[PDB]
Parts: structure tokens; C-alpha cells; sequence
């Protein structure tokens, strides 16, 4: 509600997603210029610290990585290229640069820290890659081919409650969830409401709740709530939260809160919030 | 139609009831429920509905049905308070929404100490969900 | 109390006056005529309303079919139905409109598909045929 400093990207095209953070000191940003930029904004200054330019297509996303295993950024892209930067005193160089993909990579997110380093590649090719950082050596490429018939858009890592279980969402109008069996990844589940292509899907990072808590949304526009009051039932029931008009593009959890944001193709952010009573009711509307 | 009971809230009709319309030994179970069944009709509904303090403005327009809209509209925290002191069988939730004494669904103080005073009173229906 | 009322009526006359357009606060405004009864200035800020909803063309299909005015009965179900912001019911003095005008077929065979155990829509079809057979 209240307006702090607004930062100045100094960018040449359209900013496709952001994200700061653990302690809200930094904030990357990629756009479609082919540059992964990185931004120190502290005591509300806008400071661009370094400039990133590694890809030979558009940036779709950026995800930070745990605190203890260092500044770890990875950036996901148009040309089947996964870059993992990492900071050395001030200096942010390339340490791996994963090109095992045959179409776009479209989504990169890092595993909870209890897991290790793990970080999961989905791409337009319909496979997801799990890369795994060991300590020492290289990293071990763990690839789920066939994953969605079409292509895979988004993925995401559930909270650590340790069974290392993931959810993905893809074009093929299906939501799956992932599970990680005697060192396999292997398919748990199959949720299917959509009527279109999934763009994307988030667990929640549920605080204190038996129940396990994700949010998807598609091309319809219908966003989507599934919910598991019991992990071992692996019995998912989903709620519609609102059938948007235009096409919904990602939705985003609160760490504290659980509040949902949704950003449709309307140029507007609404907030979702789930009452006492079990109904889910809109608390603000942020426009662009 | 002289309805006595016109002109006043919900809060004074109970009231009324309990001590002009009913004799001086009474209990307060009865007079509630008389009171409910009063304005959920019989054959005038005479009484008023119990309405959130914020809510009262704009009484939603009972264009010929008043029910279909009631079995949405929330009552303030004392109905229920009563309802469970009288019995044991009532939505805890329902009681203990936000909106109820505040619009907003952001502010918790009121909810969270009254759960710990349910707590205290032996009276723990509410699902370990929401209590989380 | 006739005073939150007139209150309202002041909010809703600032709200009309500075949003000129205000089909909501003017229809808030008709609403209070509404519960009140001064059909003239009731049904005409209800007119501005659906025109410049329901509620508007609930209003204006039941005085104009309490009345006998088929045309604006047409008008209003017509309007409100191939807009839609909520409405379902009033295709049916939409089709009493185009039997009163071969028409008819449209909209009873719309409410015979909506509602199949119907038995004033089967004999107002039934006089349709009888009509245009």
C-alpha cells in the first residue's frame, strides 16, 4: 500500500519476471534483452551492482538460491542454456552452464536447503532436469524425459516436511506431482480441472498446517486451489478461486501469510486470502 | 399490524422478550430461540435479524426473498457466544471470523485471544487446520 | 430510520453529481425510491441505469408488463438477456413478446430446452404452431 523507492532498471525490453532475496537486500531481474541484471536496493537506493550477459535469447526466469551455499543464482533461458552464476567477493562469474535441452528452458527453482543444492530445469521439450551440486566434482544431471507431452511451463518445490517431492505443471492440461523414490524420480500423482495449458504452478509454503496447499493457473483463466489434508492420502481436491477473463500468467505465495497473488493478462495483480469459514475472498486489487 | 417490536435492533427485541412478553422466571435458552424463530417468520417476522454492528447501514433489500440471502449474511459473535453457552453443537469457525466484528479480514487480536479463551473453557471442536 | 435514508439520498446525489454517468449510486438512489414509492422518478433513474443490471431490467420488464407494454418489455429482456451481467428469467415475457408479434419458435423452444416439464411454454409453443404451421 505505502510507495518506497522506485528503482530504475536502465533496461532496453519488457521485464518478463523478478525476485528477491532471502533477507530482501537484492533483487534480480531479466528481460528479454538478453540480460540477467543484478540490483542492490538497501535503505531504499537504487544501486545496479552487475550485468549479466550470457544468453543468446529472452530471459524467462531467475531464482536465488539458499544463503549458506552462497550467493547462488541461476537464470533459465531461450537458448536451451541453464546458467548458474555465483558470486566471489563482488564478482559475479559463470561456474556451470547446463546445455542438455532441445527447446527452451522455461522454469528454474532451487530445492529447500534441507535437500542439498538441488535445482529443477523445466523446458519446452517436455523434460525436466535435476541438477545436483554434491560439494565436490561436478554436477550430477538427473533428466525426466517425456515429462508432459507438449512441454513442461513451470515447476516447484514443496516445503521440506525428508521426502523430496516436486510439483510441475504443463501444456498437456495436466498439473503432476513428482516424488523421489529409492534415488528415482518417479510420477505420484495426476490433477486434472484444466480445460487449457497450465502456465503455472506453486506449492505453498505451508506454515504450521497438516494440509499441503497448491495454486495453478491456465489459459482459461481459472485458478485453480488444490488441497491434501493428509500427505500419506495423496487425495487432492480443487477449489476454483475465480474464472479470470484473460489468460492468468503466475501466482505467487506469501511466506508469512499464505496470500495468493494473481496476475492475469488484464495488466493487474489481485490478492486472494482464505477466510476462517473455507471461502477464498479478494482483499486488494493492484493494477499496473 | 401493530408491531410493537418495530424500531428497535435486534439486541432490544431479545430483550423485550425476555421480560415483558415472557414471565419473571425464565430461562435464557427459550427466549433466544422464541426471539429466532420471530424473525425467521411463522405470521409476521416482528423481529429483527442479528446484524454485524457494520453491516446495519444498508440492510440488504428483501426484494420478496429475504431467506436465500440470510443463509449468507454473518451475525455478530454474541449470538453464537450465547448458542454455545446454552449447547455443544455450533460451527466454532463461523464464530470465530474476522470479518464479524471487523470488516477487514486482516486484523486477529479479538479472534486469537477468544480461541484461548474457548481453550481454557474446555471447548476444543475446532479442527487442528484451522487452528494452525 | 428515514434519516440514514435521506443521508444516503445526499451521497448518492454527490456521487451522481461529480460521476455524471453513476448507473451504481443513481441506482442506489432508485432503490431508495424503490423501497419508498414514487414509480415516475423510480422507474426513470432505473431506465438510466440499465441504459447510460438485473435489478434495472427486472424493474423496467414488470412495470412495462404490468402496464401492457409489450414493446418495452421486448426492449428490456432483450437488452439485459444479449448483455447479460445477470440474467436468465426474462426471456420468457420475451417470448410472450414475439408471440404477441413465427417469432416465438426462438425463445420457447429456448425455455423448452431450459426447462422440459414445462407446461406454459409447451402451450404457448403449441399456439406458436398453431400459428405458424
Amino acid at each position: 500500500v505505502s510507495v518506497i523507492n522506485t528503482v530504475d532498471t536502465s533496461h532496453e525490453d519488457m521485464i518478463h519476471d523478478a525476485q528477491m532475496d532471502y533477507y530482501g537486500i537484492r533483487l534480480a531481474t531479466c528481460s528479454s534483452d538478453r540480460s540477467v541484471k543484478i540490483f542492490d536496493v538497501k535503505n531504499g537506493g537504487q544501486i545496479l551492482i552487475a550485468d549479466l550477459r550470457g544468453h543468446e535469447g529472452p530471459v524467462w526466469q531467475v531464482a536465488w538460491a539458499h544463503p549458506m551455499y552462497g550467493n547462488i543464482l541461476a537464470s533459465c533461458s531461450y537458448d536451451r542454456k541453464v546458467i548458474i552464476w555465483k558470486e566471489e567477493n563482488g564478482t559475479w562469474e559463470k561456474t556451470y552452464e547446463y546445455t542438455g535441452h532441445d527447446s527452451s528452458v522455461n522454469s528454474v527453482c532451487w530445492a529447500p536447503h534441507d535437500f542439498g543444492l538441488l535445482l529443477a530445469c523445466g523446458s519446452s521439450d517436455g523434460a525436466i532436469s535435476i541438477l545436483t551440486y554434491t560439494g565436490d566434482g561436478p554436477w550430477e544431471v538427473k533428466k525426466i524425459s517425456n515429462a508432459h507431452t507438449i512441454g513442461c511451463n513451470a515447476v516447484s518445490w514443496a516445503p521440506s516436511v525428508y521426502i523430496k517431492r516436486f510439483v510441475s505443471g504443463g501444456c498437456d492440461n495436466l498439473v503432476k506431482i513428482w516424488r523421489e523414490e529409492d534415488g528415482q524420480w518417479k510420477e505420484d500423482q495426476k490433477l486434472e480441472a484444466h480445460s487449457d495449458w497450465v502456465r503455472d504452478v506453486a506449492w505453498a509454503p505451508s506454515i504450521g498446517l497438516p494440509t499441503s496447499t497448491i495454486a495453478s493457473c491456465s489459459q482459461d483463466g481459472r485458478v485453480y486451489i488444490w488441497t491434501s489434508d493428509d500427505a500419506a492420502t495423496n487425495c487432492w481436491t480443487p477449489k476454483l478461486l475465480h474464472k479470470f477473463n484473460d489468460v492468468v500468467w503466475h501466482v505467487s505465495w506469501s511466506i508469512t501469510a499464505n496470500i495468493l497473488a494473481v496476475s492475469g493478462g488484464d495488466n493487474k495483480v489481485t490478492l486472494w486470502k482464505e477466510s476462517v469459514d473455507g471461502q477464498w475472498a479478494c482483499i486488494s486489487d493492484v493494477n499496473k | 399490524s401493530i408491531n410493537v417490536c418495530s424500531q428497535l435492533d435486534w439486541k432490544r427485541t431479545l430483550a423485550v422478550h425476555l421480560w415483558y412478553m415472557l414471565p419473571p422466571t425464565a430461562t435464557i435458552a427459550q427466549a433466544l430461540r422464541l426471539y429466532e424463530r420471530a424473525f425467521q417468520e411463522h405470521g409476521e417476522p416482528y423481529a429483527c435479524y442479528p446484524l454485524p454492528p457494520y453491516l446495519e447501514d444498508c440492510s440488504i433489500s428483501l426484494g420478496d426473498e429475504p431467506s436465500a440471502k440470510f443463509s449468507s449474511l454473518q451475525r455478530d459473535v454474541c449470538v453464537h457466544l450465547l448458542k454455545l453457552y446454552s449447547e455443544r453443537q455450533y460451527d466454532l469457525c463461523q464464530l470465530l471470523d474476522p470479518s464479524s466484528v471487523t470488516p477487514d479480514p486482516l486484523d486477529y487480536r479479538l479472534s486469537w485471544h477468544l480461541w484461548m479463551v474457548l481453550q481454557a473453557l474446555n471447548y476444543t471442536h475446532l479442527s487442528e487446520h484451522r487452528q494452525g | 430510520s428515514k434519516a440514514e435514508i435521506q443521508r444516503y439520498v445526499e451521497n448518492a446525489q454527490n456521487s451522481a453529481s461529480s460521476p455524471r454517468e453513476k448507473s451504481m449510486k443513481g441506482f442506489l438512489f432508485a432503490r431508495l425510491y424503490y423501497e419508498a414509492k414514487e414509480y415516475e422518478l423510480a422507474k426513470r433513474s432505473v431506465s438510466s441505469y440499465i441504459s447510460v443490471d438485473p435489478k434495472a431490467h427486472r424493474f423496467l420488464g414488470q412495470l412495462f408488463e404490468i402496464e401492457g407494454n409489450v414493446e418495452k418489455a421486448v426492449g428490456c429482456y432483450k437488452r439485459s438477456l444479449e448483455l447479460n451481467p445477470t440474467q436468465k428469467d426474462l426471456t420468457l415475457r420475451i417470448a410472450e413478446l414475439i408471440c404477441t408479434l413465427g417469432r416465438a419458435e426462438y425463445w420457447v423452444e429456448r425455455a423448452s430446452k431450459l426447462f422440459p416439464g414445462s407446461p406454459e411454454i409447451y402451450r404457448l409453443k403449441e399456439q406458436l404452431l398453431s400459428s405458424q404451421g
